[PDB]
């Protein structure tokens, strides 16, 4: 909407305090116009229409609970742009500063979040299995990495392409949350996983194993559930990421660390410049060491750590 | 669905 600037402020999921940037006409409305072409977040009212209604507040002030999901929405969505223009120069999704939309309290009791082509969706959760998946950085951060994977490699999302593609989220939304360095770490949805639970996560990358999920090429999943598999087997491509980025001996293999900043531009450059609709695991090896070629320079430690890391998980 | 399956 036309209006003019504001900074409002509220309480995230988390009960966390934070300032968020509004527009004023008659309501204060979450419409953060210093990002890109805005950043714009919505009330799903629990239904499945979207997306919804502009998030339109009387006073400028989101500390009801109502609000919270919104708030971390809007807030963690203007964390991702920040991620994303200051570490890899590329404005919005698109590269061309397109408006990031999301919309909250989708549905009722709804245990999942998702970019869907257009926008972020997030569910209020069970209480039980999730509360507001908002309020977790990696999710957020997670999820809108698929925009950018829609307008870059546009990985299918079926089979090793699909498990690429979401392993690219999780690599993604890991480091998104390192970069805003609030209780950083190599797991997935730990902030907005099972409230009666403490330690666990949706997934691990640095251990993958212990969700079950393959950490190894001769462990992958070839069914048909999960799309193929694609929140199983990236399991292996998110231990080979960790590899690259922490170091480490897996199965019998060594890894030198190289640090994620370098594995955030290796894998950047590989969605943005290598990887295709089709690739499959050994594609993404071949991108990885291109990339990091291009980097890096072709004998340097970081080609040689990316070899290792994916032999490290069985793919050549 | 996207989080998880
Ligand atoms: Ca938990």
């Amino acid at each position: 909407i036309t209006g003019t600037s504001t900074v409002g402020v509220g309480r995230g999921v988390l009960g966390d305090q934070k300032n968020i940037n509004t527009t004023y006409s008659t309501y204060y409305y979450l419409q953060d116009n210093t990002r890109g072409n805005g950043i714009f977040t919505y009330d799903a009212k629990y239904r499945t229409t979207l997306p919804g209604s502009l998030w339109a507040d009387a006073d400028n002030q989101f500390f009801a609970s109502y609000d919270a999901p919104a708030v971390d929405a809007h807030y963690y969505a203007g964390v991702t742009y920040d991620y994303y223009k200051n570490v890899h120069n590329r404005l919005s999704y698109d590269g061309n500063n397109a408006a990031i939309r999301s919309s909250v309290h989708y549905s009722q009791g709804y245990n999942n979040a998702f970019w869907n082509g257009s926008q972020m969706v997030y569910g209020d959760g069970d209480g039980q299995t999730f509360i507001p998946l908002s309020g977790g950085i990696d999710v957020v951060a997670h999820e809108l990495t698929h925009a950018v994977t829609d307008y870059t490699a546009g990985l299918i999302y079926q089979n090793e392409s699909g498990a690429i593609n979401e392993a690219i989220s999780d690599i993604f939304g890991t480091l998104v949350e390192f970069y805003a360095n609030k209780n950083p770490d190599w797991e997935i949805g730990e902030d907005v996983y099972t409230p009666g639970i403490s330690g666990d996560s949706l997934r691990s990358m640095s251990d993958p194993a212990k969700y079950g999920d393959p950490d190894h090429y001769s462990k992958r999943y070839t069914g048909t559930q999960d799309n193929g598999g694609v929140h199983i087997n990236s399991g292996i491509i998110n231990k080979a990421a960790y590899l690259i980025s922490q170091g480490g001996t897996h199965y019998g293999v060594s890894v030198v660390g190289i640090g994620r900043d370098k594995l955030g531009k290796i894998f950047y450059r590989a969605l943005t410049q290598y990887l295709t609709p089709t690739s499959n695991f050994s594609q993404l090896r071949a991108a990885a060491v291109q990339s990091a070629t291009d980097l890096y320079g072709s004998t340097s430690q970081e080609v040689a750590s990316v070899k290792q890391a994916f032999d490290a998980v069985g793919v050549k | 669905g996207a989080i998880i399956g």
